[PDB]
């Protein structure tokens, strides 16, 4: 291992992260803290109608479009991680299949404070209470994300940090179905090393930021798991629930 | 394989 390469990798990943995800933590936080006329607050059924077939199904059918596009962008990110393009195309699929939603919820955290979540690329703000007030099991989709986002946002990671942490999540050599995990671990071990260095310089006063961040990686796996389970309860009930084929492609056998 | 959209998104 060489510090120059590890730092080259950090900077490489950051520039590629900038060039791949139009929505960064820096833009989301600038909106959330008012330093950026202003997002439209959605806190009830009526101002949801003013914000612009049941309401709960409708609040979430629109999000699919951004999910699909996040799958597109995460994929253009994974193609920039040194070594990924040469892995067996089958492992490339599996790494995106399991990685994509862990990274989405990592990025969704930037959009969240304890009180709510930015919507429509920050043109709206939908309150947590309102999401909590929805019916069926619909009003339990977002509350686990808020509890995570509050704890995760407390790490004070920035877009430099996130680029590498997200790359580490993609290069997870323990997902079901990888063909040979050996080259995946060599990439990730090295990514983990850039992270440790990255966090040690960017945050010299957060003693064990590295350990606390590794433990959030497992939190992200449980969020996806519960989320996938809630989807199963809906598919048994809501006839009005359809899913984009890319998302349906990802959720099957997950 | 059976993820054909993702397969296509990669090349
Ligand atoms: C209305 C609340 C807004 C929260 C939200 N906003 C968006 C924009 C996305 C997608 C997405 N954000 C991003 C970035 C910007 C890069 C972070 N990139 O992408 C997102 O995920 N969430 C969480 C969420 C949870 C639950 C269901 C849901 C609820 C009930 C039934 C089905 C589903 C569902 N439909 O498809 C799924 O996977 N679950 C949908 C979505």
């Amino acid at each position: 291992p060489e510090s120059a390469d590890l730092r080259a990798l950090a900077k490489h990943l950051y520039d590629s992260y900038i060039k791949s995800f139009p929505l960064t933590k820096a833009k989301a936080r600038a909106i959330l803290t008012g330093k950026t006329k202003s997002p439209f607050v959605i806190y009830d059924m009526n101002s949801l109608m003013m914000g612009e077939k049941e309401v709960a199904i409708r609040i979430f059918q629109g999000c699919q479009f951004r999910s699909v596009e996040a799958v597109q962008e995460i994929t253009e990110y994974a193609k920039s991680i040194p070594g990924f393009v040469n892995l067996d195309l089958n492992d490339q699929v599996t790494l995106l299949k399991y990685g994509v939603h862990e990274i989405i919820y990592t990025m969704l955290a930037s959009l969240m404070n304890k009180d709510g979540v930015l919507i429509s690329e920050g043109q709206g703000f939908m309150t947590r209470e309102f999401l909590k007030s929805l019916r069926k099991p619909f009003g339990d989709f977002m509350e686990p994300k808020f509890e995570f986002a509050v704890k995760f946002n407390a790490l004070e990671l920035d877009d430099s940090d996130l680029a590498i942490f997200i790359a580490v999540i993609i290069l997870s050599g323990d997902r079901p179905g990888l063909l040979n995990v050996k080259p995946i671990e060599d990439i990730q071990d090295n990514l983990l090393q850039a992270l440790e260095l990255q966090l040690k310089l960017n945050h010299p006063e957060s003693s064990q930021l590295f350990a606390k961040l590794l433990q959030k990686m497992t939190d992200l796996r449980q969020i996806v798991t519960e989320h996938v389970q809630l989807l199963q309860v809906i598919k048994k009930t809501e006839t009005d629930m359809s899913l984009h084929p890319l998302l349906q492609e990802i959720y099957k056998d997950l | 394989e059976r993820h054909k959209i993702l397969h296509r998104l990669l090349q």
